[PDB]
RNA sequence: CAGAGUGUAGCUUAACACAAAGCACCCAACUUACACUUAGGAGAUUUCAACUUAACUUGACCGCUCUGACCA
RNA sequence: AGUAAGGUCAGCUAAAAGCUAUCGGGCCCAUACCCCGAAAAUGUUGGUUCCUUCCCGUACUACCA
């Protein structure tokens, strides 16, 4: 009985498992519905030239964004450098230690900026949270 | 399966210059490649490599 | 038994213990392009330009036209730039190369063709034609 | 020992509270974003219910046939209109806050949309000198440690501050003004380190005015020329 | 751009003519045939007077 | 900053219609 | 030819990693860091893909290898409310929950502050920037369940 | 504040002229994403005087980086 | 030694079933019989989707001087 049950366990464990799948990227039956679908309204010439006008102004202030974000990031690494040669000058001990990797460095966790800051007047209502995410299992 | 016309050797059209069963040698110029890898002169002349 | 290579053989810069960080040729345009430039490149062994290329003497062909022009290249290159700013300000042509209808003036490229780099490829074609081989040897 | 004087010094700074607002290009990109998704989007729910209770309502009015339009009942127009009266009703938060319009620079409440970095006021040689919290490297003692330790040194503050990695991210060397200028003391050379401000803030008597949140364009009211300069090289603005 | 492209081949084609080069032949890779430039670059080139197919040798 | 990513548009070839929204948190910031 | 000074000219393998017909967690040195996983957690789909591949293009553009880049299952949640002057909680709405994860590794000791302060400053807004050491226990979850398995594992117990 | 070195958009010993080039970069479509491809965009000779000619050689004026002064 | 073939619930057979063994009930004064309900496996390895490695046991030959 024992063994029998460890050759099953262990030809299960030879089996291969399933990934979850994502419901972001299957499409459910209600976009298939044709009900759904909508009347298509043309676009003018005036508002077509205006998109194409937008798209390469935003496609310009896309790339001055981008050369601000690597000048930023140039500009830390060559203070960041400086900064620890100047200390391995004055003493290599320091910089030696400084150098190392910071374990505690990566229980990384931050949030987002909010649309308005938290009001320190407001009153949550009372609720109930229930889950009904779909529990995805694999058998035979 | 070999070199049929070493470098510097006259050949005729049509003449077998050597025959692979992969690509050891590629077709160059004036050289066609038969339905199983035989490298065939197309032109009168000498071989080279 | 072994012979050490002529010269330095193909790939012998490219570092091996790196070969995951080194970029690689992730477009057939760029291996391409690569590959012709290597080709383009001499080689000390036995190539097909070598028998097939044709061969010319190593001496430079002795010019026997006239002295070249003078033009001043920065008020050139001022007036270039203004022409293509004013053209490119111009918003008919803007529209007009986002929509695919523009078109350009054949006789007014070919008079500046003339003016500018046709003698140029007048002798290039002289010289595919071969008639400085005949004329002037 | 060595000339120098090993100083390591904290670069406390607060990550911007609420979001910078949009520029119009990026309004008008958005408004064209929305546009685009709404004219390649099919039929929502809400959209499916109103079409179909106004054919409900259209059958009522032409044919005998009615199916009692309970769904009907309680219109998508209605629900929308409750809806917006709710939100109506309800009121957001105000970005612009009392230290704004105050220009109270020691509250962390101002300018949320932006970082703020900290800047305390010492007095060196009979002068007061506006420059990052700092302390003096000890034996036995990491860089990081003493820029940790300057938090400690800090007066009637509770704060947390998450450090990211070991290394400095920058450094400012200086020199006596030949008042204390000497072989045993040349100068001294200070080293950054940024952190960010999680959660806390200073006492009411450590909020006594020597102590400034500010922006990086009016960092230079406070901080010195080659100081500032040097900051500036590793504290942005993106 | 692919008016730029079109007027190249528009010159091209009628220098050829000048210079008697009445027939050619093209080698594109599939996605530069699939390309609207290219499209247009050979369009050009036809109507001026271009053949970018040539004859056979005549081997008798 | 947000604004680098912040404009964006589904991506699905087929998608419902979906209408922007004001979400309170409990400590009253929105999103 | 093996006597001949080009001898090996036409080699191509030794310039290509070897094609194999898991996969070891790679740990950092003491300036280096492990293969790492950063899942950006958000309730807006579009946005959490956007800045995810913000995130992916940026490393690609530092020359930081990513080692993946995929999507945990979608979290449906129904938010309910408390009727007024009721006793029961009606539905009130319900809402979804997305994790966009990229797999990372070869992060510099110097250049991981640089790195987190930037994709923490470019986090956008309702984003939660969560980067954690990558786990075989995160790798397991990412697949389903074996009730079988669970069921053969009792009984041996 | 002074003394040096110093000069093409990000890089180049690209620019003989016929000409300011190649590569790098960004947006749009496909792609979970990356990548490839298709379709679009932005760029520079720091400024003057010297066979006028000269991005190019020679000097000033600018800009950049170090070195000293100042320095908490 | 070299050739062939088998291994299936606890036992024995079959192509994933049957009879007993067993558990839990019923009848019985109580057991046995009987009736009802159940749990109970392809020796094993790696494959393909039937072969094959190993282990246990089985049969035959191992000769002519
Ligand atoms: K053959």
């Amino acid at each position: 009985a024992k063994e029998r049950l460890k050759r099953k366990i262990r030809k299960l464990e030879k089996a291969t498992q399933e990934l979850i799948p994502i419901e972001d990227f299957i499409t459910p039956l209600k976009f298939l519905d044709k009900a759904r679908e909508r009347p298509q309204v043309e676009l003018t010439f005036e508002e077509t030239e205006r998109r194409a006008l937008l798209l390469k102004k935003w496609s310009l202030y896309k790339q001055q964004e981008r050369k601000m974000e690597r000048d930023t990031i140039r500009a830390m690494l060559e203070a960041q450098q400086e900064a620890l040669e100047e200390l391995q000058l004055e003493s290599p001990k320091l910089h030696a230690e400084a150098i190392k990797r910071d374990p505690n460095l990566f229980p990384f966790e931050k949030e987002g900026p909010h649309y308005t800051p938290p009001i320190p007047n407001y009153q949550p209502p009372e609720g109930r949270y229930n889950d009904i995410t779909k529990v995805y299992t694999q058998v035979e | 399966q070999g070199i049929k016309k070493m470098e510097g050797h006259y050949v005729h059209a049509g003449n077998i210059i050597a025959t692979q069963r992969h690509f050891r040698w590629h077709p160059g110029a004036h050289v066609g490649v038969g339905k199983n890898k035989c490298l065939y002169a197309l032109e009168e002349g000498i071989v080279r490599y | 038994r072994r012979t050490p290579p002529l010269g330095p053989m193909p790939n012998s810069d490219i570092d091996l213990s790196n070969l995951e960080r080194l970029e690689k040729y992730r477009s057939f345009d760029r291996y391409r392009r690569r590959a012709e430039q290597e080709a383009q490149a001499p080689h000390w062994w036995r190539t097909y330009r070598e028998y097939f290329g044709e061969k010319t003497d190593p001496k430079e062909k002795i010019d026997i036209g006239l002295p070249p022009p003078k033009v001043s290249r920065t008020q050139q290159l001022l007036e270039r730039k203004q022409a293509i700013q004013e053209l490119r300000a111009n918003v008919e042509e803007e529209r007009a190369a986002r929509l695919r209808t523009a078109s350009v003036p054949l006789d007014a490229v070919r008079a500046e063709w003339e003016r500018t780099c046709g003698p140029y490829h007048k002798q290039r074609l002289a010289e595919y034609y071969g008639l400085y081989r005949d004329l002037f040897h | 020992g060595s000339p120098w004087r090993l100083l390591g010094a904290l670069c406390l700074q607060r990550p911007p509270v609420v979001s910078k607002p949009l520029t119009p290009l990026q309004e008008e990109m958005a408004s064209l974003l929305q546009q685009i998704e709404i004219e390649r989007s099919l039929y929502s729910d809400h959209e499916l219910r109103a079409l179909d209770e106004n054919q409900r309502l259209a059958k009522k009015k032409a044919d005998l046939h009615d199916e009692e339009d309970e769904q009907d009942i309680l219109l998508a127009q209605d629900l929308e209109d409750m809806w917006e009266q709710k939100f109506l009703q309800f009121k957001l938060g105000a970005r612009i806050t009392e230290a704004d319009e105050k220009n109270d620079r020691t509250s962390l409440n101002r300018k949320l949309d932006r970082n703020l970095v900290l800047l305390v006021r010492e007095k060196f040689g009979d002068q007061d000198v506006w420059i990052l919290p700092q302390a003096e490297w000890q034996p036995g003692e990491t860089l990081r440690g003493t820029a940790e330790r300057t938090l400690a040194t800090l007066s009637e503050n509770n704060m947390e501050a998450k450090f990211l990695g070991n290394a400095p991210c920058g450094h400012y060397t200086f020199k006596f003004p030949q008042a204390m200028r000497t072989e045993s003391n040349l100068g001294a050379k200070v080293f950054f380190f940024k952190a960010l401000l999680l959660t806390g803030d200073f006492s009411q008597a450590g909020n006594k005015g020597h102590h400034v949140w500010v922006t990086k364009d009016e960092l230079g009211d406070y901080l010195k020329p080659k100081y500032l300069a040097q900051v500036r090289r590793f504290v942005s603005d993106l | 751009n692919v008016v730029a492209c079109e007027s190249i081949g528009r010159v091209l084609a009628q220098r050829c003519l000048e210079a008697g080069i009445n027939f050619m032949v093209y080698q594109p890779t599939p996605w530069e045939a699939a390309s609207d430039s290219m499209k247009r670059l050979q369009s050009a080139m036809t109507e001026g007077g271009v053949v970018l197919r040539e004859p056979q040798r005549i081997y008798e | 900053d947000s604004s680098r990513a912040s404009l964006t548009r589904v991506h699905r070839q087929a998608y419902a219609r979906l209408y922007p929204v004001l979400l309170v948190k409990q400590d009253g910031s929105t999103i | 030819y093996k006597t001949k000074p080009t001898h090996g000219i036409g080699k191509y393998k030794h310039l290509i990693k070897a094609e194999e017909p898991v996969r070891a967690i790679n740990l950092g040195t003491d300036y280096e860091y492990g293969v790492l996983n950063i899942h950006l957690t958000a309730y807006d789909m579009t946005l959490a893909e956007s800045y995810a591949q913000y995130v992916h293009n940026l490393c690609n553009s530092l020359s930081i290898k990513v080692e993946e880049s995929y999507a945990m299952p979608t979290k449906t949640i129904e938010v309910l409310q408390l009727q007024d002057q009721g006793s029961k909680m009606l539905l009130d709405s319900v809402l979804t929950t997305h994790e966009r994860v990229v797999q990372i590794s070869g992060l510099s000791a110097t250049f991981a502050e640089i790195f987190l302060e930037i994709i923490q400053s470019s986090l956008p807004e309702g984003v939660r920037l969560s980067v954690k050491e990558h786990t075989e226990e995160d790798f397991k979850g990412r697949f389903k369940a074996r009730p079988e398995l669970e069921e053969l594992l009792a009984k041996l117990k």
